[PDB]
């Protein structure tokens, strides 16, 4: 019935134009992981070029919000592109309004709420995403949040996302479950980041040759991405390992 | 389905099929262009042989054209809105509206009422003349804002046979300036093979023309009677 | 006359409307078009006589969702 | 439907925004004699997930605490303009925070300007508001989607609302200190709860007289500072010892 | 507002089938001024004049006649009445008579594809540019100039006969007897100052109705022509 | 089936179909093609003849966007019109504004921008036209591709309309032969292969193939169209071509 | 709000309003921050931003509690402690949005997850910043007292002593002082016809 | 629009007649409803001014805002000008707001019908216009609205001539009572009648006068049967 | 037809909200309303229900969405405190209740709203035309009355009032009939002191000003000890 094609609940109180902007976050087929170090928080995504003419340097899910803050999008990659605008617009005028850089927290939070607008409104439709976080917070350290086209939000420790997302996660799990901290247990960001790609070679099976590999990295006074021959550093290291 | 902005499952506009529509119900109307002086001939509808024959050749500012192939408010529309749109640039500047932006500024207007939810496009074909910085210019307009130069063409209800004689007589007009003398007469007999039994007379036929030194002037007239 | 007077009774939009300039010159046409375009399904759509407020997700695209001035203190 | 009338008199769309409010992860709180809580179970996913950033309790005015079932999101800016209100209307004109029937009222005006205006759905949320004033005392509402409100004794909404309430129908009564009503609040919550019974899985939070210690500041006796008090896992765990 | 699989507007061709069972109003041009009548249909004899006035006056210059809901019309016919005279109170001329033409009939563009004034309309007047001149006007954007023409449910095969019995030098009284000839052809009735009204629109006269007492000497003018 | 009718409503399997149906316009337009280059980039374009009544001078079908960038389309081609009127002043106002030119990437993603807000509400509907375009900046020589949903992405060679599929045989094709790519004279010479080569699947229509390039060298950084001599002389490297088979 | 204009010019051609012309001073401390007022003028912002204010005394209990009120929907916005430049940036966009035609003259002190900090308002929004500062007519005595005695790190104890010799330059002190670990202290005054009804 | 004149087909009869020098109008009412109060319940005949009336059948919510409409309209155009508008032009504002809230979709027609009546200051014609949802103005020296008016209209019309208006309001009023008399079996009490004098003097008659015209109709219907 | 569905169904929605009464005297005004089968923990002093007070001379007996009827509650409040600032005079009742019955119709004229789902039976006394009684329902129409009932089983109270109302009665004679007629059209198996609400109007306490109580739960035990049951 016509309760399916806008924001209004049907007869068991459900939101379809939200459960069908949950579907649209599989379109890409992309898997991607964020975890946090003693002083870093990184993220990580798998990369597809199916055109032969495709340039790789482009197929871009990282993003900068601002020089401390950055996330990750599952979903397509127009609706991600138009997530990343409102964000830095966010962010942006946060410090005007109050002083200080955006705290990760109230972004996600911020985010969520504005995705709380297209969930009530019946004449707009949510964003078909799945965000994910990365700043160093000086009231938290390194931090992590979801964010999903309902206006859900939750801080994390870390995380990860896409159509086998409960595979990379399950085996996230079983590492804390031993180490029993926080974070990966490991100081320099470089570390992390191999721990990482270590847990995410094992979880999705298909060995990363560097091109499946796209990852940002966040640490006390910037957040940054992986130049071609810096991801090449740690592909040698971990392949030096076993 | 009707409905103004939305697409087919084959990927069309109905909406702006139908626009085109307006094109099978509009009468005819013929133009074409030279080195020097273009010109368009548009022949006329009535309700009875009482009633007084329908206006289709405007102008702006005796700079620019304009005649209609389907609703004439639709193009009436059009008429004002770039009437005012050459008047405007005239008084401001003390320039004037080289032709180059008339088919761009059409182009622009029309497409936006297939864009946003709101009233349909203007249902009709339009044929715009004016003359330059440099040059006489013919533009056809086409509903859903396409313009195309065409070096002649024809417009309205099976308009085919005003197109395949312009093409079959490419001597005659394309190489005549100085004197607008065979542009007229050869226009006319284009619009005048057309008609499959009906009649050709000295208030049902009128011509537009366009070029350097002529201060644009509407032949419907008596004078008329120079050119049947 | 009060130098500060029409300057303040039009200060909510009219910063609004700058802001929006400072969106058209940052990220294009694209941004004001989508947020204005957003303030006129949020704000024409605000039908009821009774309520004289404006809109609750006004805030929520207004960066008024957690703050105060006179003119909301003084109606 | 926007919430227009069917065929015997009823809303439509507001009987799914409650059924939206039913779904929801339990909340209840308890008026007691020298005292309110307000209590919930939180859930989040993963040992990944944090329960424990912005809490699904808070803080309305320095004496009046909040907690909802239904839509997270729906409450979150219902509390946010909430004390936006709070502020705007009262604290700025009368320099006192509004008693807990008037800001109740706001709420309650935001949820039925929902069920009424164009080009929206009803909140999902049921939103328990309680709270101290001076002249009417320790009380506790329920806030509904459709804008109504009840004051009650104690009350509970969501998931284990029906075995909540009939336990509180069966146990609250006229003598009840606010300790007790936490040891009846906690076995009524160890039976909402679908995962583990802990100080994480429960948020728990009170108002009952002041602490000075929580004004960040003395030197005015004036001042008695907060009436609300966010619990920490520590201080729950020790209640959960006795339970 | 809405398009069909033919080129026309529905909520104009759904709404203009309304005026073909409207009443009978018929105007005649001549040499020496117009003629506007009509069938003077009332809901009851209980009904005075000096309200549904199927014919009223624009101007001492123009009339209008109508065949659906006058008082839609009317609303239009305000704005008529106002737009011309304030032309005449700015300018110090009488608006040249089709430039108010398109004026009152433009207000059914409103600047878009509208829901209709669901009447067709006929102003006609004079002026010193194209004499006396008798117009139509519709839901759409349209005119005429000087000859016969009828609305509602007799016109058009009173159009058959209106062609017809029609030629340029006529004076005034012969569009009068002619006017009646025709407005009885198709009511099933006695036409009298009851059942039909009149008017004449002059130089002399300027727009004027015929009165009671002038509707019966040229009744009886026809009904003693009968015998010809 | 039957959300069909409507911009802003996904489909159970969480679609837009104004996606789905306004891809189907482009398909059934104009083939055309582009390239980048080591020194620059090229556009080739279709100029389809289905009556000699044109004034194939003024017809012309590329676009140029900024003094170092052009543009061209497929699809109901009135709605790139637009895309590029005020990607002109947008361009324009940025030159006026910074006191240098706009970068390639800036530009892709304000016009990605302007056709994906058209995607989100159903007070409009899409563009139903896809664009390739291109220029000259101080971090080099760019192309990129853009399609109704708002979507892009960067390209070493691109290709559209019905032609396509084997269009996507001579790229691929390309590329797999030069590892390198081209500097753009071979470029220009290659791609009037290609789209004459693309025409295997129709019969009884005309066409004239019309050139654009920008470079380092190839001009000096400033966008032209490529005619006459070069032109002809990679027409006539052309004809010989799929007169192979 | 404006109302009622236009009509007071004609009127005046008023009572005077209660302005604070008296001195305050604030002094960054071994540990924290000092201020203090020749007394009420010491209003908080929130639990550990104070302000000491000067002028139109409406105007600074007025705008104060305004700000207090955006800061206190801040720190329940944030789930965070606020900042000096918080209120600083604030008062900065708030006065600027009224000209200096609401006419404070205003200290902002106090300490957060950050630190320490001292700043000033002056009418028109403008801003100064430092170790020490001294506002209200008093101030040109302790320009000269601050700047000789302060030194590098004075405890609690001296920054007291020399705010009561500050204010003492230009008989009675109200002082508070933002201690970077604490709650923040406050100290006042530290130096024949008869007719009758039941109504 | 065609539902809507369906809402006067479904209101209560009201009725009118011009006279030389008087107009009257009159409503069939239903009383009171056993416990309603006369003097806290509201005439269905209503002023819009001391020289204006109107009367009405079908919404009596949709009629309260017109009549309120009708009212600050007939004041404003009274302060506008020193004119106390004329009854043409009171008829021409309320139904041209019948007219605005026909054209749109959204703001759907007042479900109601009137007759509109008055004096213009030394005009003894009795102005009378009838409206309906489409916003009309037909004038008429008689006319019924509401439902029965079947009965209403064909004994009205076999009754008077346009051209034979009652100069006493003896005539005015005996003829209209008569005529609501067909239709109210429920028995004469129901009736209310209304009249408006020149100069502003409109009145209204009491239950006890209309009683001394329904106890002079019925004695001269039961002569005309023993006749 | 016409009709308006919603409003049928509005008119349908107040038929569900339960029963409540309001008498005239001679010399005041009552009003009774029910509170419906409710739980043991609800707050019974602090919940407004049923009726409430709109200025020092004017109250209502609500029947509706209760949360609908609270904004035109505090609009009949603010109109009648501007009224009481423009005129330096008190708001008459039926002035009042011709505002708040227009707001009910300006909504029933549209499509962009739903009509207001309640009912409205108003008490006051003014010095136009002394106490009133005046009733008014989701189109936006009211009538004045001297006994009357809104909400659930409306027909079954006005059976209740038609033929022993007298139209002489006092105050005190009607705080009967309302409990004869509640109990008789009770939607419980019968009624307790804290199922019901009552407020009263009278002239002041004796002569000048106006008397305007609303009964506190042990004031309503004084009036069912009286024509109680046995």
């Amino acid at each position: 019935g016509y309760d399916r094609h806008i924001t209004i609940f049907s007869p068991e109180g459900r939101l379809y134009q939200v459960e069908y902007a949950f579907k649209a976050t599989n379109q890409t087929n992309i898997n991607s992981l964020a975890v946090r170090g003693k002083d870093c928080t990184v993220v990580i995504s798998q990369k597809k070029v199916p055109d032969k003419l495709l340039d790789p340097t482009t197929v871009s899910y990282i993003f900068c919000i601002s020089r401390t803050i950055g996330m990750v999008v599952n979903g397509p990659i127009p609706d991600a592109r138009n997530a990343a605008l409102r964000a830095k617009a966010e962010a942006a005028e946060f410090r005007y309004k109050y002083g200080y850089d955006m705290p990760c927290d109230v972004l996600a939070k911020r985010m969520a709420n504005l995705s709380q607008i297209y969930t009530q409104r019946a004449y707009m439709r949510p964003l078909g995403v799945i965000l994910t976080f990365v700043s160093v917070d000086e009231e938290l350290g390194p931090s992590i949040y979801k964010t999903d086209p309902a206006g859900y939000y939750v801080g994390y420790k870390a995380t990860a996302t896409g159509p086998k997302q409960q595979e990379i996660t399950t085996n996230l799990e079983n590492h804390f479950k031993k180490s029993k901290i926080d974070h990966i247990n490991e100081e320099s960001w470089e570390k992390v980041v191999e721990f990482a790609i270590t847990h995410m070679i094992d979880a999705l099976g298909t060995e990363f040759s560097k091109n499946d590999l796209e990852v940002g990295v966040a640490t006390k006074d910037k957040f940054f991405t992986l130049s071609a021959e810096n991801i090449e550093e740690r592909l040698v290291a971990i392949a030096e390992q076993d | 389905d009707g409905d103004t902005v939305t697409f087919s499952p084959t990927g069309r506009l109905f909406q702006v099929e139908y626009a085109l529509e307006a094109i099978k119900q509009g009468s005819v109307t013929v133009g074409l262009r030279s080195n020097t002086h273009a010109v368009l001939v548009a022949l006329k509808r009535n309700a009875d042989e009482l009633s007084s024959y329908q206006k289709k050749i405007i102008k702006c500012d005796e700079h620019m054209g304009l005649s209609l192939a389907g609703l004439a408010p639709d193009a009436r529309v059009l008429s004002n809105y770039l009437r005012q749109q050459c008047n405007y640039s005239s008084l401001v500047f003390n320039r004037k509206l080289a032709v180059e932006r008339a088919g761009h500024l059409l182009c622009d207007k029309a497409q936006k009422n297939t864009q946003s939810y709101g009233g349909r496009p203007y249902g009709v074909g339009l044929l715009i003349i004016g003359y330059d910085k440099s040059g006489a210019h013919l533009l056809e307009f086409q509903p859903s804002g396409n313009v195309t130069e065409l070096y002649g063409t024809a417009i309205g209800a099976r308009s085919q046979g005003a197109k395949t004689y312009l093409e079959r007589t490419l001597d005659t007009f394309i190489k005549i300036d100085g004197n607008p003398d065979e542009l007229i007469k050869a226009g006319v007999e284009a619009i005048s093979q057309s008609l499959r039994d009906e009649s050709l007379t000295v208030d049902n036929l009128s011509i537009a023309i366009v070029g350097k030194d002529t201060p644009f002037t509407i032949y419907d007239g008596e004078a008329v009677a120079k050119y049947i | 006359r009060h130098p500060l007077e029409s300057t303040l009774k039009n200060w909510e939009t009219t910063q609004r409307q700058r802001q929006m300039e400072q969106y058209r010159q940052i990220f294009g046409i694209a941004e004001p078009m989508k947020r204005t375009m957003e303030m006129e399904i949020v704000n024409r759509t605000d039908f009821n006589p009774l309520s004289t407020n404006g809109s609750i997700h006004r805030d929520i695209l207004l960066n008024k969702e957690c703050s105060i001035d006179w003119e909301d203190v003084y109606p | 439907s926007l919430t227009t009338f069917s065929p015997s008199g009823k809303l439509g769309q507001i009987d799914y925004a409650l059924t939206a409010v039913k779904q929801g992860v339990t909340s209840l709180g308890i008026k007691a004699t020298n005292g309110v809580v307000i209590a919930t179970e939180k859930k989040s996913s993963s040992p990944l997930a944090m329960s424990e950033t912005l809490s699904k309790v808070s803080l309305l005015t320095p004496d009046i605490g909040a907690v909802y079932s239904g839509m997270g999101p729906d409450y979150r800016v219902l509390v946010d303009k909430s004390r936006k209100v709070a502020h705007t209307s009262y604290k700025r004109i009368y320099g006192e925070y509004p008693p807990t029937k008037l800001l109740v009222s706001e709420v309650a005006k935001i949820m039925q300007e929902a069920t009424q205006s164009g080009g929206v759905r009803p909140f999902g949320v049921s939103l328990l508001i309680a709270g101290h004033d001076e002249f009417n005392g320790f009380s506790l509402y329920q806030v509904d989607p459709s804008g109504s409100y009840f004051p009650w004794k104690a009350t509970a909404i969501g998931k284990g609302s029906v075995a909540a309430k009939t336990f509180l129908e069966k146990r609250w009564n006229d003598e009840l200190e606010l300790e007790d009503a936490i040891h009846i609040a906690l076995l009524t919550l160890k039976e909402s709860v679908e995962g583990e019974f802990n100080g994480d899985t429960i948020e728990l939070a009170i108002i009952g007289d002041e602490n000075p210690d929580l004004l960040g500041y003395t030197g005015i006796p004036t001042d008695k500072g907060p009436r609300f008090r966010k619990l920490t896992s520590q201080e729950i765990n020790d209640r959960l010892e006795a339970l | 507002s809405t398009f069909s699989p033919e080129g026309r507007l529905f909520q104009v061709e759904y709404s203009l089938e309304a005026i073909k069972l409207g009443s009978t109003a018929i105007g005649i041009a001549t040499k020496e001024g117009v003629v506007l009548g009509v069938e003077k249909r009332a809901t009851s004899p209980l009904l005075e004049s000096d309200s549904i006035e199927k014919i009223v006056e624009i101007d001492r210059h123009i009339g209008c006649a109508m065949s659906g809901l006058t008082a839609d019309a009317r609303s239009m016919i305000e704005h008529a009445r106002t737009a011309a005279v304030t032309h005449n109170l700015y300018y110090d001329e009488d608006i040249n008579v089709e430039s108010l033409t398109q004026s009152v009939c433009d207000l059914a563009l409103r600047r878009l594809m509208s829901r209709p004034f669901g009447v067709a309309l006929l102003i006609a007047g004079h002026d010193a540019d194209d004499g006396y001149q008798l117009f139509h006007a519709e839901p759409s954007g349209t005119f005429y100039r000087y000859n016969a023409k009828a609305i509602g449910s007799g016109s058009e095969g009173a159009q058959a006969e209106l062609l017809n019995e029609w030629h340029s030098s006529l004076t005034l009284k012969e569009a009068e007897l002619l006017v009646l000839k025709i407005l009885k052809q198709v009511m099933e009735e006695k036409l009298d100052e009851n059942n039909a009204q009149l008017s004449c629109i002059t130089k002399q006269d300027g727009f004027k109705i015929y009165d009671n007492e002038k509707t019966a000497e040229l009744i009886k003018e026809l009904k003693e022509k009968e015998a010809a | 089936t039957g959300y069909d009718l409507s911009n802003s409503v996904f489909s159970p399997d969480g679609r837009n179909f104004q996606v789905e149906y306004a891809v189907k316009a482009v398909e059934n337009g104009t083939t055309s093609i582009g390239i980048k280059c080591n020194d620059g980039v090229v556009f080739a374009v279709e100029k389809l003849i289905t009556s000699k009544l044109l004034v194939p001078q003024k017809n012309v079908k590329i676009q140029v966007v900024d003094r170092h960038i052009g543009c061209v389309y497929s699809g109901l081609i009135p709605d790139g019109r637009h895309l590029v009127n005020r990607g002109r002043e947008e361009a324009a106002s940025f030159k006026k504004l910074y006191k240098t030119p706009i970068p390639i990437p800036a530009f892709a993603d304000r016009l990605g921008q302007y056709v994906q807000a058209h995607t989100l509400y159903n007070s409009v509907r899409p563009f139903g036209v896809s664009t390739i375009f291109g220029g000259v900046d101080k971090n080099g020589a760019h192309l990129y591709m853009l399609e109704p949903s708002g979507s892009y992405w960067g390209y070493k060679g691109a290709a559209t309309g019905k032609g396509r599929q084997s269009a996507k045989a001579e790229l691929e094709k390309l590329v797999d032969h030069h590892p390198e790519g081209l500097s753009a004279r071979e470029a220009v010479k290659q791609a009037a292969k290609i789209i004459y080569l693309a025409h295997e699947d129709n019969k009884e229509k005309d066409f004239e193939l019309e050139i654009s390039w920008c470079s380092l060298s190839e001009t000096n950084g400033l966008h032209k169209f490529v005619k006459g001599d070069l032109l002809q002389e990679a027409i006539d490297f052309a004809q010989k071509e799929i007169n192979g088979d | 709000s404006f109302d009622n204009y236009q009509r007071n010019n004609f009127l005046a051609e008023q009572p005077k309003a209660t302005s604070t012309g008296t001195t305050i001073v604030g002094v960054k401390f071994n540990n924290g921050v000092v201020i203090a007022a020749d007394t009420a003028k010491l209003h908080r912002i929130s639990p550990k931003i104070w302000c000491a204010g000067a002028g139109t005394a409406a105007d600074t209990e007025a705008v104060t509690q305004l700000i207090g009120s955006n800061i206190e929907l801040h720190s329940l916005y944030t789930s965070r402690e606020p900042r000096v430049v918080s209120a600083l940036q604030m008062l900065k966009q708030h006065l600027f949005k009224y000209q200096g035609h609401i006419g404070a003259y205003l200290i902002v002190a106090g300490v957060d997850p950050t630190g320490s900090h001292l700043f000033s308002i002056h009418a028109h929004g403008s801003t100064d910043v430092g170790y020490y500062l001294s506002l209200g007519s008093g101030s040109l005595a302790a320009m000269a007292v601050l700047e000789s005695h302060w030194k590098q790190d004075l405890t609690k104890e001296e920054a007291i002593k020399l705010a009561s010799d500050a204010i003492q330059a230009g008989s009675n002190v109200d002082v508070c002082v933002m201690e970077i670990g604490k709650d923040a202290e406050y100290l006042r005054n530290y130096l024949a016809v008869l007719k009758e009804s039941i109504v | 629009v065609e539902y809507a004149l369906e809402a006067v087909k479904r209101g209560t009869c009201a009725v009118g007649v011009k006279g030389k020098n008087c107009v009257v109008l009159g409503c069939e009412r239903r009383s009171t409803l056993k416990l309603q109060d006369t003097r806290i319940t509201p005439s269905k005949v209503s002023k819009i001014d001391s020289h204006v009336v109107l009367s009405f059948s079908g919404l009596n919510a949709d009629s309260r805002i017109l009549i309120e409409k009708a009212r600050v309209e007939a004041q404003s155009h009274r302060l506008t000008l020193e004119d106390p508008v004329t009854v043409e032009y009171l008829t021409r504002y309320v139904a041209g707001v019948q007219q605005r809230y026909t054209q749109s979709g959204g703001v759907r027609p007042f479900g109601v019908s009137t007759l509109i009546a008055g004096f213009d200051p030394r005009d003894d014609e009795p102005k009378l216009y009838q409206t309906e949802p489409s916003g009309i103005y037909s004038s008429w020296s008689a006319q019924t609205i509401g439902r029965n008016s079947k009965t209403v209209r064909e004994f009205l019309e076999k009754n008077y001539d346009r051209k034979e208006p009652p100069a006493t309001v003896e005539e005015c009023v005996k003829l209209t009572v008569r005529s609501l008399l067909e239709v109210v079996q429920t028995g004469a009490k129901n009736i209310e009648i209304t009249v408006v004098k020149p100069d502003s003097d409109i009145v209204a008659l009491s239950s006890e006068e209309i009683n001394q015209y329904v106890t002079q109709i019925e004695q001269e219907k039961q002569e005309q049967q023993e006749q | 037809e016409g009709r308006l569905y919603q409003v049928e169904y509005a008119l349908e929605s107040i038929s569900h909200a339960g029963t409540a009464i309001g008498i005239m005297a001679s010399d005041g005004i009552v009003l009774a309303a029910e509170r419906k089968v409710t739980s043991t923990l609800l707050e019974q002093d602090t919940s407004t229900e049923k009726l409430y007070k709109l200025n020092d001379k004017i109250a209502v007996a609500v029947a509706g969405l209760t949360a609908d009827a609270e904004i035109l509650i505090n609009t009949a409040r603010i109109h009648a405190q501007n009224y009481l600032k423009t005129y330096n005079e008190d708001i008459p009742v039926e002035i009042l209740v011709r505002r708040l019955s227009d707001i009910k119709q300006g909504y029933t004229q549209h499509g962009g709203l739903r009509p207001f789902g309640v009912s409205f039976i108003y008490a006051g006394y003014d010095d136009r035309y002394g106490y009133q009684l005046y009733t008014s329902n989701p189109s936006g129409n009211y009538t004045g009355w001297k006994a009357i009932s809104v909400g659930a089983n409306t027909s079954a109270a006005q059976t209740l009032l038609q033929m022993d109302y007298k139209d002489d009665m006092k105050v005190d004679d009607a705080i009967e009939l309302a409990l004869k007629t509640l109990s008789k059209t009770t939607d419980s198996s019968a009624l307790t002191y804290d199922r019901l609400e009552f407020a009263t109007i009278r002239k002041g306490a004796n002569d000048g000003e106006v008397y305007q109580k609303i009964f506190k739960p042990q004031e309503i035990k004084d009036i069912l000890v009286k024509t109680g049951i046995t």
